[PDB]
């Protein structure tokens, strides 16, 4: 129901980054976390998941840039590296929350944020 | 492990939409029940639907509505309203990273 | 001798709960120091013991009934409560005698394609004893349509399986649910402590 972001950020290639998403409105343990990017002009790639007590943590293999995910509970926090920064990678990250089990569910979002990586 | 969907479709009020989600590999899975629905308006982050398309929902109006087999996930709505048209989209789920559909947008003219 | 703690908790596959394993334990050291201590287990009781006096108690019954579980259900499994599992699949008295164990599996007894060896008992015609073991599939018949051996409508096939994603959240995460259980005095005791 409630979450926020970074904003966007530039980066030059090559680097890594570290990205934040903060979560309230909730019990932030019981929500499993996954991360999902647009790709301007395709279609949403879906970036990673994790667990809810304790990490699962796993992605999509395409090639990774080893994003690595955590949360900080007591914070009501997640966490986003991305290293091996590339010109693709530029897109519209999320942080979105799952629900209880089911077909699914990916339910609530984070609104979107921008990926620079340039120059 | 592929989903897919129709390259295109336009549409007006009143119309019943149905989008044709094309699932590679295996329809569903043994767990009898999968997939999702999503819309992504300009400005406002996507939504859920109807997961599995089969249940819910709350703040869903029941106008919305459908179901899925096999290959391809049945989409349905009933008179649309010209401002509700947005992208749907259908995930996987249960084999593989989950992705979504390449995309559709229901378009009006006049 | 041993206790075989190390092949209860630390086994591979947990049966589900509609049949729950009953493995006796006997003629052995059974040492809780190595468990309790352990401070892995996201929940713990015990009832008719407080688990640190355990040590240097002499038990002769010992039954490790192991069983998989879905995180809510936990609550259920305790005496005085009922709902879903304690009424139907599996039992558990209200003057029973030690500890109740768990700990989510959640990297393991799930798959994304939420494993389905994990299968519990929802329609039954009755509510358990105590510690019935309860095996038979036998199609259910709601009204009087008869089932005759197959699948009906207001017919019902008994079972039913948990989805478990590994993406659950905390409630429908499984949890591998232990239980234990002893007769305390008045026997000869093969079970000891240190």
């Amino acid at each position: 129901v409630k979450l926020v972001e970074s904003g966007g950020g530039l980066v030059k290639p090559g680097g890594s980054l570290r990205l934040s998403c903060a979560a309230s409105g909730f019990t932030f343990t019981n929500y499993g976390m996954s991360w999902v990017r647009q790709a301007p002009g395709k279609r949403l790639e879906w970036v990673a998941e994790i667990s809810s007590g304790g990490s699962y943590t796993y992605y999509p293999d395409t090639v990774t840039g080893r994003f690595t995910i955590s949360r900080d509970n007591a914070k009501n926090t997640l966490y986003l590296q991305m290293n091996s920064l590339r010109a693709e990678d530029t897109a519209v990250y999320y942080c979105a929350r799952f629900r209880y089990g089911g077909g699914g569910t990916v339910d609530y979002w984070g609104q979107g944020t921008l990926v620079t990586v340039s120059s | 492990i592929v989903l897919t969907q129709s390259p295109t479709l336009s549409l007006s009020p009143g119309e019943r939409a149905t989008l044709s989600c094309r699932a590679s590999e295996s329809v569903d899975n043994y767990g009898i029940s999968f997939m999702n629905w999503f819309q992504q308006k300009p400005g406002q982050a996507p939504r859920l639907l109807i997961y599995a398309a089969s249940n819910q929902g709350s703040g869903i109006p029941s106008r919305f509505s459908g179901s899925g087999s096999g290959t391809d996930f049945s989409l349905t709505i009933s008179s649309l309203e010209p401002e509700d048209f947005a992208v749907y989209f259908c995930q996987q789920s249960k084999e593989v990273p989950r992705i979504f559909g390449q995309g559709t947008k229901v378009e009006i003219l006049k | 001798n041993l206790c075989p703690f190390g092949e209860v908790f630390n086994a591979t596959r947990f049966a589900s709960v509609y049949a729950w394993n009953r493995k006796r334990i006997s003629n052995c050291v059974a040492d809780y120091s190595v468990l309790y201590n352990s401070a892995s287990f996201s929940t713990f009781k015990c009832y008719g013991v407080s688990p640190t006096k355990l040590n240097d108690l002499c038990f002769t019954n010992v039954y490790a009934d192991s069983f998989v579980i879905r995180g809510d259900e936990v609550r259920q499994i305790a005496p005085g409560q009922t709902g879903k599992i304690a009424d139907y699949n599996y039992k558990l008295p209200d003057d029973f005698t030690g500890c109740v164990i768990a700990w989510n599996s959640n990297n393991l007894d799930s798959k994304v394609g939420g494993n389905y060896n994990y299968l519990y008992r929802l329609f039954r015609k009755s509510n358990l004893k105590p510690f019935e073991r309860d095996i038979s599939t036998e199609i259910y018949q709601a009204g009087s349509t008869p089932c005759n051996g197959v699948e009906g409508f207001n017919c019902y096939f008994p079972l039913q399986s948990y989805g478990f994603q590994p993406t659950n959240g905390v409630g429908y995460q499984p949890y591998r649910v232990v239980v234990l259980s002893f007769e305390l005095l008045h026997a000869p005791a093969t079970v000891c402590g240190p």
